[PDB]
């Protein structure tokens, strides 16, 4: 399931801002 | 009229924008309690103002770290913008000041925690729940964009839930007053519009795309474009192929196809009729925009409140000393702060 794939991913925690 | 409300709102803003408040408190006026969150060039702490006993959230930025990250102009934008705005869903900046080492922004403390926390725990929000939050962001961007501001970092991590269950937008670190186009690559990978990824000039339409990402994330429990590394997310976004959960209503899917639209001539928010294409969409038919603005709508969720200065709705972070050097760092760079 897409949910299962999300929960197993490395980006379920807080996401940092990016910048160039 | 909303036109006329916004007109008057701009006169108020412009007065503060042209003559910013500066140096309205001192660090020794506050007792530091606990760290509420962290970022690259500093932290946000729960503090108590001794003279009033009021609790606030104090963002502390290390000037030397801001310089290294090339965020000088962005940080100046942040403070100049936040001191000048006024809207029900924008966190208020109460005080700002600086010392030898750091910049400080003391804002109203929003005790219910991040949307992010509740969203991850609960898994997803019902459509009515998501719609209630989304409406507040729609109005907020309508406000911001009328002031020629682009917000550029919409995400659940910076949307705090207040004691009445309404949203407070915090953080303005990438917010910019710009008429026409701008070019900086900034934001959060999952929320970036394809124009930013493809290194074109962009405008406020990136905020409406980011709203699509937020609504999808709230209703689904995961974003429309995810992967383990940001490059994989970017590839997905620029395809822009979006799949929806079978549980998404037909109206919700139609709203999201029009927000998550790669084609700027077609993106809702960006057309001739502006925000009203969004506000008049079927998914919002039950939303009473005036009652949302007035905070008259019953929130679908009201956070737990054990007391004043309670941080139970927040995760725990490692505590680090606020060191103030005896030598002034970066005076010229932050002169106007
Ligand atoms: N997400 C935050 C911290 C944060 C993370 C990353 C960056 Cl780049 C910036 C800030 C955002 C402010 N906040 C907060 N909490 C409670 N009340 C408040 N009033 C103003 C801000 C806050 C605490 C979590
Ligand atoms: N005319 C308003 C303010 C108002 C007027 C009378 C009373 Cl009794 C209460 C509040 C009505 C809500 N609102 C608003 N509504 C719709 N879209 C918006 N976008 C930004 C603000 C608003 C802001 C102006």
């Amino acid at each position: 399931t897409t949910y299962a794939d999300f929960i197993a991913s490395g980006r379920t925690g807080r996401r940092n801002a990016i910048h160039d | 009229s909303v036109k006329e409300f916004l007109a008057k709102a701009k006169e108020d803003f412009l007065k503060k924008w042209e003559n910013p408040a500066q140096n309205t408190a001192h660090l020794d006026q506050f007792e530091r309690i606990k760290t509420l969150g962290t970022g690259s060039f500093g932290r946000v702490m729960l503090v108590k103002h001794m003279e009033t006993g009021n609790h606030y959230a104090m963002k502390i930025l290390d000037k030397q770290k801001v310089v290294k990250l090339k965020q000088i102009e962005h940080t100046l934008n942040e403070k100049r913008i936040l001191q000048a705005v006024n809207f029900p869903f924008l966190v208020k900046l109460e005080f700002s000041f600086k010392d030898n080492s750091n910049l400080y922004m003391v804002m109203e403390y929003v005790p219910g925690g991040e949307m992010f926390s509740h969203l991850r725990r609960i898994g997803r929000f019902s459509e009515p729940h998501a719609r209630f939050y989304a409406a507040q962001i729609v109005l907020t961007f309508e406000y911001l964009h009328s002031l020629d501001l682009i917000y550029r970092d919409l995400k659940p991590e910076n949307l705090l839930i207040d004691q009445q269950g309404y949203i407070q937008v915090t953080d303005f670190g990438f917010a910019k007053r710009v008429k026409g186009r701008t070019w900086t690559l900034c934001g959060t990978p999952e929320y970036l519009a394809p124009e930013i990824i493809l290194s074109k000039g962009y405008n406020k339409a990136v905020d409406w795309w980011a709203l699509g990402v937020l609504i999808y994330e709230m209703a689904a429990g995961y974003p429309p474009f995810f992967a383990d590394q940001p490059i994989q997310i970017y590839e997905k976004i620029v395809s822009g192929k979006v799949r929806f959960p079978s549980h998404f209503s037909s109206d919700l899917k139609d709203l999201l196809r029009n927000l998550l639209q790669v084609d700027l001539t077609k993106r809702f928010g960006n057309l001739k009729n502006g925000v009203n294409d969004i506000k008049n969409h079927k998914w919002f038919a039950t939303t009473d925009w005036i009652a949302i603005y007035q905070r008259k709508v019953e929130a679908p969720f009201i956070p737990k409140f054990k007391g004043p200065g309670d941080t139970s709705n927040f995760d725990d972070y490692e505590e680090e000393e606020i060191r103030v050097s005896i030598n002034e760092k970066c005076g010229k760079e932050f002169s106007e702060f």
